[PDB]
């Protein structure tokens, strides 16, 4: 009902504009508790040795490190992937070298894009950079993942009620408000933005006047899109835990410069970052994953805004482990 | 100078006190003890505001700006160019609106009438100190408040009703647009009303207070009547800023996430969840 | 080419923005402000064309007013400024001057829309009764501002066209006469009648009615200023400030 | 203080007044009840109601246009009736998704929320006759009509003459709780942010000048209660001291007073303002002006405030930037 006084705030703008965070000192708490669960790097290992091409049997990617390096790869990825199961969620336990379960040709996909994201998308991750952690959490399955239609509860980890399910239609807007932040917006932005390359976000004209030629009937675009920006903006907004004063000058949400923060650049570049992940790493892999894991029309879970921050603007509070393991980007 | 009934009420007495030291005219208009000091705010606000004005970067006035300090500030003095203006600007237009509700006072003593007008111009100044004093306090800085500007104002009201994604859900906010509407439908109906009964149009004959009972008897089936539609109407005017005023107030220091989001004592109930 | 791009660098919404501001001034101060001026004019101590209003009942009457005979204000001021205050110079209640001062208004009994006098006692309207749950306040004690029994209400004033009392009719203590007050000077209670307005020994002087069972509208602001003047002119120490 | 003014003290009860008009007298329904403690603060009667030719045509389109919409919010709750009443705010039907122009919208995608606008359209304009013919037929003015046909142009404006001028059905008023909220954010956004819309600040400047006259005005009324000041008709035909001494407070006070009469004149224009200053403003949105924001900007009303955080260019202008 109520956030007990007082509030943690900040300045994003000129003074007298009011921008900046609203935040409650409880739930920020919480929220660090949960991201303090990472697990601390792994103990400095030997150098000296062949490359694990020439030793093993079916490596392809990290085949340039050494033996040494090699199995604490191995220790880290099964602390942040499977560790209620071990080494054997994704392995055959006579052979290491056998692809015979399915999270073992995930997880090898799954590494190329890792190493994608902290050498190809810098400009978002920057020295930061990502883990396996970052969205597994500890758990084989990721607590938050999309489909090709909303669903609850945004952590599949709860149990979910009959309304809440995706079968029961009677609860589709329960599902579609929750996405967008408790809003009665009949636009899902996953599908129609945060999925492919196919809409563009912007909807604001850059001319003062409208131009003939595309302001006269057919020509237009609907007005759904800007609604659909609007829901896609609350759904950026409330996965980061803040508002639009983070990146706007709600003066001008089109214009760029003053108007803009630092912090919406790097949002554009996780427009930009989520698709390609998406597009080519989170959708070929359908046939790779089980029956199960997949959807209603045939569709594997792909990843969005919240997928990493989980309710806060950076992921895990600035936590970065690139340095600890330089096998996961940026690549030479 | 007078009306042609003004002259018999032009009486000494009233004053709050001061007492028949200012108790006089100046035109048109009373003074009082309140309205010296009132002057005195008005005075030293708008040439503080002349001397801000030709400290900013231009002279339009849709573009003229003075700006509260910055956050980090918190509620100890700013320096003059960093807010400082802003800080006495506020205890300026604050002196000047208590003044001139007291002067309103003096003025309704006179004339043996209610204290009604005064006493209704308390929300607007009760809600200018939730807005600029009450909310900045239990937040604890003075850059939360809005500028003193024509179209700047506008910008944060934007950002700040931004700042919980979603305004419109704001309880208070839906109760005080709710009485802004019902308000100004009402002052349609009234004001249309009497001049209707007045003014029947061409040779014909003013009605009576019966056809005003009638009129709406027949066309909504209920009529309030002719005494308690200004008691209404003050009560429909009021409640726009007394629900805006909790509305406000709770967005920061008893709520930090969006409104939307604030809806979820209803929706979130387990047995329909 | 853009839509409404006309010549130089104006646009339409630029004009019209001109013709907003156009239109506005031209009812604010060509009309409404005309319209502010029909009552109260001219200046003693633009104008728009007198206005004309077919009555009710038979007749006409034009704004503003002009009557046939003047009525002398016994004050004196206070000093030689032109926006000085005025003093009474006897006693102001009967005077009538300041809070006390009733309007020049025309000395006819208030009617219905069947004709019917407005504003009449109980005893002339048999049909209207007071409500199941609110006081009777006939044969309750009136008490004035000095705390002393003023007299005791006889009778209640009724308006028969908007269902709401107005008046409240007591017989004087001490002057054997009926005296008229508006309810608003009266804080209803079950075994009296709160009067703070005027003292008791003012109760004899409150304007005398020409006839019993109807009040005219000029009788109407006369009783009604003398309780206002009293808010002011009662005690002394209610002239001068409060602190 | 007066306690009238509060409440009434003491309510006074009679036989019923029937004001005869020139055609209807037989249409009146409804045996009168009395309430006490609405009479505290205001009539105790409710009722008669008349209805006539204009009154019930109104129920007629308005019931239809009703029954569209809540049979469009139950089949998004899948017929649930307990998912009916949880979610019954979020509810609402929605104009055409896609676009089509100006043909009519196929039934799922806007074609029912056309037909609920249209029994809406015909609900409101025999309500205006039902406002007109009633003071016509007990000889008013037509005051309170025009001030409702003004009402009725600006609905309309956002209802079906933006649509016609762009060319889009898709930009109307969906119907709803949150689902209208949500419109008036979707044409915020679209058109460059509605405050540096001029039109948009007169409108403001109306409704809150009603709240502004009706908070001065209504207090003003009751302050002279006791002399008669909410006999208003005889106080503009007859000065009295109620309105000499409620135009002598304003005068002491700001320096010019209104009258009695002409006092309701501008809470009528302020109301009438409201209506008429937001149709123009619509009109003038998506026709002759595709950004507000930058208008200001094009004309340099608009401010402009130093960057605290670091400025920032767009990233889609940089070379070889994903598109
Ligand atoms: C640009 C303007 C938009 C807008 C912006 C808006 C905002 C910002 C907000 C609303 C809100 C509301 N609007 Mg909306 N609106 C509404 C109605 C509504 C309600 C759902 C709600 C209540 C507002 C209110 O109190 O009104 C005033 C009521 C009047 C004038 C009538 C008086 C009714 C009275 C209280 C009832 C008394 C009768 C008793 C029941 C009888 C007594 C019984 C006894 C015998 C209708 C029917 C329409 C049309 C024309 O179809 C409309 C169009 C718009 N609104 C435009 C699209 N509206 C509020 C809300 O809560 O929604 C979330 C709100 O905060
Ligand atoms: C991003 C935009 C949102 C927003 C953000 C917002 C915020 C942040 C706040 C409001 C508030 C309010 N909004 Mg809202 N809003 C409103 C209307 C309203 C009001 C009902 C309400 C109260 C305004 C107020 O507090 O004035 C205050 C007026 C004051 C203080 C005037 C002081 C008077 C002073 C004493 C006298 C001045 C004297 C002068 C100096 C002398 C001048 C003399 C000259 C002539 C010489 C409507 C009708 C809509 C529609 C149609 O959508 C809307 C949408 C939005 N609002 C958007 C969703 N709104 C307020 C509220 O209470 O809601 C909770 C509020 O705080
Ligand atoms: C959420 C509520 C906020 C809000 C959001 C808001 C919006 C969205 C819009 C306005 C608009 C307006 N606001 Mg504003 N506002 C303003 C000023 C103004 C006016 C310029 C204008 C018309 C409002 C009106 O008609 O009122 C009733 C008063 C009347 C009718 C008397 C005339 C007063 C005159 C218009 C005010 C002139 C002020 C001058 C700049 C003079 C400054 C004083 C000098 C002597 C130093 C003041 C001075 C205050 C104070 C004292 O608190 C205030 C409170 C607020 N505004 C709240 C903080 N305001 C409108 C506008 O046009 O802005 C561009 C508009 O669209
Ligand atoms: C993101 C949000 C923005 C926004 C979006 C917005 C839009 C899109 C539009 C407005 C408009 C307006 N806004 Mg704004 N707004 C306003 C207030 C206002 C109003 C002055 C004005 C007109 C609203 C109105 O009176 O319609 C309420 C009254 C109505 C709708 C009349 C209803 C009467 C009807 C005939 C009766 C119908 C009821 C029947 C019983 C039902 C029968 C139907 C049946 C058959 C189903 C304030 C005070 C603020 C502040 C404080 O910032 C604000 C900020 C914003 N607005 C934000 C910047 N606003 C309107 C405007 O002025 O146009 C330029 C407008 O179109
Ligand atoms: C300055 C402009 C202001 C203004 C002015 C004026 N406003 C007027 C007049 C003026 C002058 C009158 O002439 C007229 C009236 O009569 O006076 C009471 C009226 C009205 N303004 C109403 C509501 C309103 N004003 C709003 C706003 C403003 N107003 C703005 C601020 C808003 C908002 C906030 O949007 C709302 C919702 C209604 C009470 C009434 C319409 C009745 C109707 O036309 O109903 C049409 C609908 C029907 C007849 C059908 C009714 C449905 C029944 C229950 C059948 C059951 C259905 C079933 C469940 C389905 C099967
Ligand atoms: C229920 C509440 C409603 C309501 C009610 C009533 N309203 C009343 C009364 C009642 C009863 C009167 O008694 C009194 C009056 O006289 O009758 C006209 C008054 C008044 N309401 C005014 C403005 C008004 N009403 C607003 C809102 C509502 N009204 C709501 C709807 C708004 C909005 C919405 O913003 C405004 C701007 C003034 C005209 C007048 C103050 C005169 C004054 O106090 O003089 C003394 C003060 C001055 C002359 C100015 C002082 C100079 C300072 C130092 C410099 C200015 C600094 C300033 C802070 C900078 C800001 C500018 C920037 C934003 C650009
Ligand atoms: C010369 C000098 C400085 C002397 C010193 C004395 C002194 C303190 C003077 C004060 C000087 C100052 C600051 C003056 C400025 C006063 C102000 C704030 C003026 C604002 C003017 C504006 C823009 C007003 C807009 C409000 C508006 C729409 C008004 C028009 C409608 C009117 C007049 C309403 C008032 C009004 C109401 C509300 C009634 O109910 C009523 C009932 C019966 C009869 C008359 C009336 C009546 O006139
Ligand atoms: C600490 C426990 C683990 C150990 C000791 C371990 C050991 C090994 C070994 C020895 C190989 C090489 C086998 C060969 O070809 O000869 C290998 C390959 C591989 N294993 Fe593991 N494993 C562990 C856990 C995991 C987990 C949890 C995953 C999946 C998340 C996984 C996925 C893979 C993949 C993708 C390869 C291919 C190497 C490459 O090309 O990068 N393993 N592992
Ligand atoms: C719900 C609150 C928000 C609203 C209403 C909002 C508003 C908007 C609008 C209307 C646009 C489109 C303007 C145009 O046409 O150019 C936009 C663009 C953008 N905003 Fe927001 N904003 C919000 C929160 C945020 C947040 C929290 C971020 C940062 C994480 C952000 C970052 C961006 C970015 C990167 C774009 C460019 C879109 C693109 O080109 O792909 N916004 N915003
Ligand atoms: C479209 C979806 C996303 C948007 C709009 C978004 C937005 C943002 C924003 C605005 C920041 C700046 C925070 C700050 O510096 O204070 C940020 C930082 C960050 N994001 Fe995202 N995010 C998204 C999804 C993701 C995903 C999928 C990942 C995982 C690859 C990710 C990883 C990170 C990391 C590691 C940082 C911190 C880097 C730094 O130090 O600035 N985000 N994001
Ligand atoms: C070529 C021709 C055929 C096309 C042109 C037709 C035409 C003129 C179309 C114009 C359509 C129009 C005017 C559309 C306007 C839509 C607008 C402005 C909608 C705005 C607001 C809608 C709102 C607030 C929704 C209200 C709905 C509800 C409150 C839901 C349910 C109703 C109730 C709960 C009240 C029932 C009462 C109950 C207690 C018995
Ligand atoms: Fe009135």
């Amino acid at each position: 009902c109520f956030e007990p006084p007082p509030a943690t705030t900040t300045q994003t703008g000129f003074r007298g504009l009011s921008m900046g965070e609203v935040l409650h000192p409880a739930t920020v708490k919480a929220k660090k508790e949960r991201d303090a669960q990472y697990p601390p790097a792994l103990a400095a290992v030997k150098a000296e040795g062949p490359p694990v091409s020439q030793v093993y049997k079916n490596v392809k990617v990290l085949g340039n490190l050494t033996e040494a390096e090699f199995l604490r790869t191995m220790t880290a990825i099964t602390e942040w992937v499977s560790p209620q199961e071990g080494c054997t969620y994704c392995h055959d336990e006579n052979n290491l070298a056998s692809e015979a379960k399915y999270p073992y040709v995930v997880a090898r996909r799954m590494l190329e894009m890792t190493r994608a994201i902290n050498t190809n998308w810098t400009q978002h991750v920057a020295q930061t950079g990502v883990t396996c952690y970052t969205c597994h959490r500890g758990t084989p399955l990721p607590p938050y993942v999309r489909y090709l239609e909303p669903t609850l509860p945004l952590n599949n980890r709860e149990t979910p009620t009959h309304v809440e399910r995706v079968e029961t239609r009677s609860g589709y807007v329960v599902r579609l408000a929750k996405y967008t932040a408790y809003s009665a917006l009949n636009y899902d932005p996953f599908t129609m933005f945060l999925a492919n390359d196919k809409r563009q976000v912007r909807v604001v004209p850059q001319t003062a006047l409208p131009l003939v030629g595309v302001s006269r009937g057919k020509e237009r675009r609907p007005l759904s899109d800007a609604y659909a920006t609007f829901a896609l903006m609350m759904s950026i907004s409330d996965s980061l835990g803040t508002n639009c004063t983070f990146c706007h000058n709600a003066q001008t949400f089109e214009s760029w410069g003053k108007k803009s923060t630092p912090q919406r650049a790097i949002a554009w570049w996780g427009i930009r970052m989520v698709r390609d992940l998406n597009m080519n790493y989170l959708a070929p892999l359908n046939a790779s994953l089980p029956a199960s894991r997949l959807g209603r029309q045939g569709e594997a879970p792909q990843a969005d805004c919240r997928t990493c921050h989980q309710g806060v603007t950076k992921p895990l509070f600035g936590a970065s482990r690139l340095k600890d393991y330089p096998e996961l980007g940026p690549i030479k | 100078a007078l009306l042609s009934f003004e002259r018999k009420y032009r009486v000494r007495g009233g004053t709050l006190i001061g007492g028949d030291l200012f108790d006089f005219w100046v035109g048109p208009y009373f003074v009082g003890f309140f309205g010296v000091s009132a002057i005195f705010f008005i005075f030293l606000g708008v040439s503080l505001i002349g001397y801000a004005a030709s400290q900013g970067p231009t002279w339009d006035p849709f573009a003229i700006s003075i700006n509260p300090p910055d956050l980090k500030y918190g509620l100890g003095a700013a320096p003059l160019l960093e807010g400082g203006f802003w800080q006495a600007i506020t205890v300026c237009a604050l002196g000047a609106f208590i003044s001139w509700m007291l002067r309103e006072v003096e003025i309704s003593r006179k004339l043996g009438i209610g204290w009604h007008v005064p006493l209704a111009f308390c929300v607007p100044i009760f809600m200018f100190c939730v807005l600029q004093v009450f909310r900045p306090l239990l937040l604890g800085s003075w850059g939360h408040a809005f500028p003193y500007g024509i179209l700047s104002h506008l910008d944060w009201v934007n950002n700040f009703g931004y700042q919980y994604l979603n305004w419109h859900y704001n309880p208070g906010h839906m109760s005080s647009v709710s009485f802004l509407f019902v308000n100004a439908m009402a002052l349609g109906l009234h004001g249309g009303l009497i001049l209707s009964v007045a003014n029947p149009g061409d040779g014909d004959k003013v009605k009576t207070a019966e056809h005003e009972n009638q009129y709406f008897r027949d066309v909504v089936g209920y009529s309030i009547g002719a005494l308690s539609i200004h008691r209404l109407g003050l009560f429909l005017a009021s409640n726009i800023f007394l629900t805006g005023a909790f509305g406000t107030i709770a967005s920061g220091p008893f709520w930090t996430r969006g409104w939307p989001e604030w809806w979820g004592w209803w929706l979130d109930i387990p047995f329909w969840s | 080419m853009y839509h409404g791009a006309l010549a130089q660098h104006l646009d339409i919404a630029q004009l019209v923005w001109y013709a907003q501001w156009l239109v506005i001034w031209t009812v604010v101060l060509l009309y409404l402000r005309r319209e502010d001026r029909r009552e109260g004019y001219p200046l003693v101590e633009e104008l728009p064309y007198p206005k004309t209003f077919v009555l009710p009942h038979g007749g006409t009457v034009t704004v503003p007013r002009r009557r046939p005979e003047t009525r002398e204000l016994k004050l004196a001021q206070t000093d030689g400024f032109e926006g000085a205050p005025l003093q009474p110079t006897g006693n102001p209640l009967v005077d009538a001057v300041g809070p006390a001062s009733y309007a020049e208004r025309a000395e006819v009994v208030d009617a219905t829309v069947d004709g019917k006098a407005k504003i009449v006692p109980l005893r002339v309207a048999t049909d209207f009764s007071i409500a199941e749950g609110d006081v009777d306040p006939r044969g309750l004690p009136v008490v004035a501002a000095d705390g002393v029994e003023a007299g005791t209400v006889t009778d209640l004033w009724v308006d028969r066209s908007e269902h709401y009392f107005r008046y409240l009719e007591l017989s004087v203590a001490g002057s054997a006469r009926t005296a008229l007050i508006p309810l608003g000077f009266c804080d209803v209670k079950k075994d009296k009648i709160v009067v703070t307005s005027i003292l008791s020994e003012q109760f004899a002087n409150v304007p005398r009615l020409q006839s019993r069972d109807q009040i005219t509208l000029r009788e109407e602001d006369k009783v009604s200023a003398y309780y206002a003047g009293g808010l002011l002119y009662a005690t002394p120490e209610r002239a001068e400030s409060l602190l | 203080a007066d306690y009238q003014t509060i409440y009434t003290q003491i309510q006074a009860r009679g036989p019923h007044i029937t004001v005869s008009g020139e055609w209807g007298d037989n249409d009146r329904v409804g045996k009168p009840f009395y309430s006490y403690w609405l009479g505290k603060i205001g009539d105790a009667q409710i009722g008669p109601i008349y209805l006539g030719a204009s009154g019930i045509a109104a129920f007629a389109f308005g019931s239809t246009a009703i029954l569209i919409i809540l049979f469009n919010m139950a089949a998004e709750v899948h017929f649930d009736p307990l998912q009916f009443f949880r979610q019954f705010f979020w509810l609402g039907l929605y104009p055409p998704k896609a676009q089509y122009g100006m043909g009519i919208p196929p039934l799922h995608d806007g074609g029912w929320w056309l037909m609920a606008g249209l029994f809406m359209t015909l609900s409101l304009g025999s309500w205006w006759i039902r406002v007109y013919s009633r003071a016509r037929a007990l000889g008013l003015g037509t005051h309170i009509a025009w001030n409702f046909a003004a009402a009725i142009f600006f609905v309309l404006c956002i209802g079906c003459i933006h649509p016609t001028l762009v060319g889009s059905w898709s930009e109307g008023v969906p119907f709803g709780i949150w689902p209208h909220i949500d419109w008036l954010t979707a044409f915020s956004i679209r058109y460059g942010n509605f405050y540096y819309c001029p039109w948009h600040g007169f409108s403001i400047g109306f409704a809150y000048g009603c709240g502004l006259l009706f908070a001065a005005h209504g207090a003003t009324i009751l302050a002279v209660a006791r002399f008669g000041g909410d006999r208003e008709i005889e106080q503009i035909t007859d000065r009295g001291t109620a309105v000499e001494r409620a135009a002598l407070f304003w005068r002491w006070t700001i320096g010019f007073n209104a009258t009695i009469e002409s006092v309701h004149r501008w809470g009528w224009f302020f109301s009438l303002m409201v209506m008429v200053s937001a149709s123009v403003g619509i009109l003038l949105t998506g026709t002759f002006v595709d950004n507000w924001y930058l208008w200001c900007v094009k004309h340099g009303a608009a401010p402009d405030y130093p960057a605290y955080l670091p400025a920032t260019p767009d990233p889609a202008s940089l070379p070889g930037a994903p598109k």
